[PDB]
């Protein structure tokens, strides 16, 4: 129970920040899909 | 001069002038209608065309209707005499009590202060909260953020914040809520006005308000910060005062300008933004610095959009911003009002070359013995070592103390609890923190520093609560 | 390039001066697109300004050009050709209100749809009207029930103010709002002025079928007192159901300038975004962000903060809006749903997994909240939802340790007990709103924890049969919370003695 | 009057007055507003000339009179500029006067070919640990600051400018130096608290500080590091050595955006068009160590590059790494762990600095640099660590200990005999009976030893660039007779 318990509390740590990185990359792939959607219409409404 | 309206959409409706001609950023009375329509000239495409974004409800222009041209940027009524008053960013008062009788007038849309026009050196400002003067100081010319809700105190911390250096400080305050929600508007109002920060009464008030609100086209909502400034720059310009402009809302600023540059016809940015996000930010923050005479001091709340810190909108921010104190509900469901968390508040003053070696010292002390805190906190709370050691029981006991003495009874908060609001100094916060780190008042329990503004009335309450 | 620069336009021009079309009050039509006519001519008409087109059509007129006026058709495009006459009408929309449009479905421009005769207006107001300001309004001084005991106890409305029901598409959010309709019949039965109401349900782009569901729905709970029933639907041109939410909208304004109070439910209003940025990418204003243009946010905050109470001296109105937002799975970092939750005063959160799992109705809390949520309850409300608030924020941070809650210690499996009667005492049957009487004292009965002997699936059959004992046998105790607005310790002992009775004689 | 010198604004919009006729003009030329302002004309038309101006667009009516200046734009330069805060034009806003420049250097000529050009060689110290041991500078060099917002970046660069004191203060022009300071889009307070810790510190006569700040326009932004290239490749060509450092040039990339899309060029990755490598690469390419035939000179650019919560690849980061040729790179999470500067000793490069060394230094920190190597395999080793080896913990230990001798304050530079010194005490183990919350302690008090008593060796370390083998033996022991006589 003891070394259960350190092995829970280190891979709750290491999935924290595995949490934390993917969620960095999930907001700068949000913000590309955004930049990217937008050049699209406005490539459109530009070349219309 | 005179031209004529030959087109409109919105905020945006062009003006064909046939004579002389506004310059780029200017005002426009439009007349027949039954209020003022004021327009802002930029675009000059021919025929004198000026794009001018226009500032109300435009329904009911009509082609070729006739526009008179003021030449100034905008004129607003600044003085004194703007106190208490809740005025929009056209100039004009809209809490219904008469005209701002006031003598000088000043455009918005002024420059930044020159280089020569500087203060070199970073004045410590000092609020009077121990919390916030401690761990996360003020600085004149600081263009610090607030991170705070709803069910936070962030409106007794502004308010305090406005009484605190109306008495420490000469200064006056103003607050312009930019997309300020009207319900939240009028009860923040109402507010200030059952505080005592405005005064309807007599000429003691100590805020101007500048309320733009989300009901404007985003042309009269990313000038409410302008407008607020601009009469902040008088208090600045002509007292040589020491100046907060409190935004409450520094993304709906940068909101409102997208939606401007999004009506003009640019190409946006990234994001979904404007390309002049970080020059429109570097025009309005870089008014709000210090100068040679006065301190106008910005304290913005500021909204991150996603839980996004790499957004381009807290990033130009976060680019100018200084303190950012933390406004929170865990240390306030800890008891603590309001709760300004300091292990996420990164202030950039907190320097011993700037601040001094003393106070440095005191709040390293503090910000590694209540992380220390949280750390055994933790250990404590799963029970491994269960009172890990006479120096666990002794850090615990000490940073529940000092978690306890963060507090303190506001005067905003007076009127309605008893328990009277005080100012503590700069020099009597680093007095109590150091006496409470230095062990010299482990024999006190921990409920005689919560609410308690220096730390010789903890003394006297330690006294008063053996009983 | 130009747009006016046609050889008609030119070769009538220049054969010789017409000053015959007179080129001010009429126009003749030129490019006529998918839905927007170009037209020339109206020289005299003015911005937003509603024209007739001589087929028999309407259309509200925008983009200026400098020489060509955007009018957009106010219905099919199949009858609209070039070179039709148009003619002004000579003022911005009207609306026509009243309180003869009570109980009967009509449509955008005001006009009947149902067949049940037409409405019997006396003014119309115009529409798009400025919302008023700091100083005529005040706060939330009355406490809007929606009879959802979620809501009510957990994120209760205030008559005064905006509450955006929010959640994935058929995860509750129109069963909140007939329930906040059906609710309102028995403040509608009697007395007190100040309790009665108007609702307003502003359908935008729904099926049209559903719209008659809707109304079949009021009409056999009787709810047409209270209600007008504005309706907008996907086979209605995009003007039109742009035009929806102005037009229920002054309707209420009309309601709440005449001292009365009233409620709006804008079902669908991101249908209202899309139909704007419909119409607006077909005028080719440009476009910002996920194609909405730039003044969207103006545009839904313009509709929206024209709900809040009313100060004494005009009257003492007050409306409540209700707009609706699907959202694309969970994602409420969208456009729409990010510009009304920055408008409105609280949201009402519904996340699905809750409503699989079998919590109905489906308001999954803890996104979900409230900005005034608690000066808005009456004091019965307020004592019991402000301690059922704390237990079920203690409950919710441990529910992943209660699922291996077997083998923890005693404090948790006490607390995560209690959690869990007060979660499935939460839920509610569809279309049966209770009163505030009864389920202050339902949830009295949790939060003083009769309920946590109990087995979890019989949470529910104690709940209808202490309804149905409550209704029976004590209705001067619900006279008392209902009269009193409060518990004052003798509902209060009451309440201790009827309820240990009955846990004493229920199975 | 006349079209061809002269023309008229048809549409100044939100970037670019398009100016009717001035048919003499020719292509990217400063073409002066009759509103006091300059602006260069970009986009030579059939119909009109867009000239981007240099300010706000606030000051510009339509059909305000433009003319001609006559020549390419340009900016005043000269050994009269040092000492002086200067606008990106080249007007001197620090109010002390009109600048005394006769010269005046263009603002985009070409970087050299590849023959004027020679390989590094003079060293240049920063004056930090860390730096000249690891990931040191070269005269002729082109190293990237990469880091976060508040992480370490213009401390660095200020320490930089403020360790040539000493050298400037010398006798050989060949030591000397003269820096430049570029602030793009900075605070305008923190280029005015700048100014005053330089002057603080006596460290301005090197210094010109180009300021293009936030409040100033963006092609006024765009222009500022173009005119402080101008600036040190005078002093270049003629055969000074010089050093630039380019404060937050990720600004000046967004600066260039912006006016990108106001010019309605086609937007390209993260809305930067594709001249966004063009524009650093025709910037940073100025620095190079000249061959003594061209004079023998050298151009030190230090650019600073902004990265959003620890982005090194984001799309600008990629293109100024690809462009200079080294990458200091810094941390946030080891700047708040205490260690200043936060350098990422292991990621940080700096690339072609290790042929410009003191040889003093690759004496003592080649050793250093291997046996910090030998600390970033043992760190989770030490995490999970109860039963290590005795000599695995020993190197743990000694990486420990180095890395906290390379903590550093602000604004006390070091000499390269003190570096050379300390880090001698440092790498062969005489800090290992001393425990880590006592080194910089021990640090600082051997320093002041050093400096005090033994000043002799240390001119022997800096006249002769070798630990000589008698200064080898006379080090060692002045090393352990103060670790003996220093108590506590
Ligand atoms: N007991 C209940 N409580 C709440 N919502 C329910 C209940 N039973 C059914 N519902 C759902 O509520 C929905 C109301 O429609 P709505 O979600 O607005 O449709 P849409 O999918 O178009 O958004 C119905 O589709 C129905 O499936
Ligand atoms: N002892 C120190 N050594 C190095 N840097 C420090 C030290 N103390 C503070 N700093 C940091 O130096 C920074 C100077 O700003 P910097 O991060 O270099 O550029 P910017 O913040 O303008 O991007 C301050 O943010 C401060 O946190
Ligand atoms: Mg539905
Ligand atoms: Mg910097």
């Amino acid at each position: 129970q003891s070394a259960r318990m350190t092995a829970m509390d280190n891979a709750s740590k290491n999935a924290s920040e595995m949490i934390d990185k993917l969620t960095l990359t999930f907001n700068r792939t949000r913000q590309a899909v955004i930049t990217k959607e937008l050049i699209e219409i406005i490539s459109g409404a530009a070349a219309l | 001069a005179t031209g004529r309206i030959v087109a409109v959409i919105g905020a945006v409706v062009d003006v064909q002038f046939d004579e002389g001609l506004p310059p780029i950023l200017n005002a426009l009375e439009v007349q027949g209608r039954e209020t003022r329509l004021v327009l802002e000239v930029a675009q000059h495409l021919g025929e004198s065309t000026v794009r001018t974004i226009a500032m109300d409800g435009t329904e009911g222009l009509v082609r070729g209707q006739k526009v008179l041209d003021s030449g100034a940027p905008i004129r607003i009524p600044v003085g004194p005499e703007t106190l208490g008053r809740i005025m929009n960013v056209i100039g004009e008062p809209i809490d219904e009590r008469g005209p701002i009788k006031t003598k000088q007038f000043a455009a918005i849309h002024a420059e930044a202060p020159e280089f020569v026009e500087m203060s070199v050196e970073q004045e410590i400002l000092v609020t009077g909260i121990k919390v916030v003067d401690l761990l996360a100081p003020y600085a004149k010319g600081g263009k610090i953020g607030l991170f705070g809700g709803a069910g936070v105190g962030k409106t007794v911390l502004i308010m305090e914040l406005i009484n605190n250096v109306a008495k420490a400080h000469g200064g006056y305050s103003v607050f312009a809520g930019v997309g300020e929600r009207t319900r939240e508007g009028n009860d923040l109002y109402h507010e200030m006005i059952e505080s005592g920060v405005i005064n309807l009464k007599d000429a003691t008030s100590k805020v101007a308000l500048v309320y733009g609100q989300m009901n404007e086209p985003p042309g009269a909502r990313a000038r409410v910060a302008l407008t607020g400034l601009t009469v902040a720059e008088y208090f600045r310009d002509q007292e040589g005062q020491d100046v907060l402009l409190f935004i409450d809302n520094i993304f709906r600023f940068t909101q409102a300008g997208s939606e401007v540059s999004a009506l003009l016809g640019r190409i946006p940015s990234a994001v979904g933004y404007q390309p002049t996000l970080a020059t429109d930010m570097g025009t309005m923050q870089e008014r709000i610095t210090t100068t040679k005479k006065g301190s106008i001091t910005s304290v913005q709340a500021i909204y991150v959009p996603a839980d996004d810190l790499t957004d381009p909108a807290p990033a130009t921010t976060f680019a100018h911003l200084d303190a950012t104190t933390v406004l929170s509900r865990a240390i306030a469901e800890l008891g603590i009002y309001p709760a300004v968390d300091p292990l996420d508040s990164t202030s950039r003053i907190m320097d011993p070359n700037i601040v001094g070696s003393e106070h440095y010292d005191v709040a390293r002390g503090v910000q590694k013995i209540l992380q220390d805190y949280k750390s055994l906190q933790d250990i404590i709370a799963i029970l491994g070592m269960d009172e890990l050691s006479e120096e666990d029981k002794l850090t615990v006991s000490r940073a529940r103390k000092i978690q306890r003495f963060l507090s303190q009874p506001f005067q905003v908060a007076e009127v309605f609890t008893g328990h009277l609001g005080k100012l503590v100094p700069l020099k009597e916060t680093i007095k109590g923190f150091q006496q409470i780190l230095a062990g010299e008042f482990d024999h006190l329990p921990e409920q005689a520093f919560y609410m308690v503004g220096p730390i010789e009335e903890a003394v006297a309450k330690a006294d008063k609560l053996a009983e | 390039t130009g747009t006016a620069e046609v050889s008609s336009i030119l070769e009538e021009r220049i054969l010789g001066a017409d000053t015959s079309v007179d080129l001010e009050e009429t126009g003749r039509v030129l490019s006529i697109g998918d839905g927007i006519a170009r037209v020339h001519g109206l020289r005299n008409v003015q911005a937003e300004e509603m024209v007739e087109f001589s087929s028999g059509l309407k259309g509200m007129s925008l983009n200026l050009e400098p020489d060509n006026v955007g009018v957009v058709v106010f219905g099919n495009d199949k009858l609209i050709k070039e070179g039709d006459i148009v003619k002004r009408t000579g003022a911005i929309v009207d609306v026509p209100v009243g309180e003869e449009l009570l109980g009967r479905v009509v449509d955008a421009l005001g006009n009947a749809i149902d067949g049940k005769g037409p409405i019997g207006s006396k003014a119309r107001r115009r529409v798009g009207l400025k919302a008023p300001g700091i100083i005529p309004r005040i706060s939330v001084r009355e406490p809007m029930q929606t009879g959802i005991k979620a809501v009510d106890s957990l994120v209760p409305i205030g008559r005064g103010q905006r509450e955006l029901i929010i959640g994935d598409r058929q995860t509750g959010k129109t069963s909140i709002a007939i329930d906040t309709i059906i609710n309102q019949k028995r403040f509608n039965d009697g007395t007190d002025e100040k309790k009665k109401l108007y609702c307003i349900y502003v359908a935008i782009g729904q099926k049209r079928s559903t719209v008659a569901q809707l109304v079949k729905r009021l009409t056999d709970a009787d709810a047409m007192k209270y209600t007008i029933v504005v309706s907008a639907t996907a086979s209605d041109a995009a003007p039109l159901q742009y035009l929806a939410p102005y037009s229920g909208c002054s309707m209420g304004e009309y309601f709440r300038d005449n001292g009365k109070h009233a409620l709006i439910i804008y079902d669908d209003l991101s249908k209202q975004a899309v139909a704007y940025r419909q119409m607006s990418l077909l005028l080719r204003r440009p476009p910002g962000r996920e194609a909405y243009p730039g003044d969207v946010f103006y545009l839904h905050s313009r509709l929206l903060e024209r709900a809040a109470k009313m100060n004494d001296a005009f009257g003492g109105g007050s409306l409540t809006a209700l707009p609706v937002i699907e959202t694309q799975a969970g994602d409420v970092s969208a456009y729409i749903p990010t510009n009304v939750i920055s408008i409105t005063d609280g949201q009402i959160f519904l996340e699905t997994e809750l409503f699989y799992k079998g919590i109905r109705p489906a308001i999954n809390v803890g996104l979900s909240v409230s900005r005034v949520g608690s000066a808005a309850q009456t004091r019965a409300m307020k004592q019991v939802a402000g301690t059922m608030k704390l237990e079920l924020a203690q409950y919710r941070e441990v529910a992943a340790f209660a699922q291996f809650g077997s083998d923890l210690d005693a404090a948790t499996q006490q607390l995560l007990s209690r959690g869990v009667r007060l979660t499935e005492l939460l839920k509610q049957g569809q279309y049966s709103p209770m009163a505030i009487e009864e389920q202050v004292a339902v949830i009295y009965a949790g939060v003083r924890g009769y309920l946590d002997k109990l087995e979890p699936s019989k949470i529910t059959k104690f709940e209808n049969a202490f309804l149905s004992h409550v209704i029976s046998q004590h209705q001067t105790l619900l006279g008392k919370i209902r009269t009193d607005g409060k518990i004052s310790e003798e509902a209060d002992a009451k309440l201790k003695e009827i309820v240990t009775n009955f846990l004493a004689g229920f199975e």
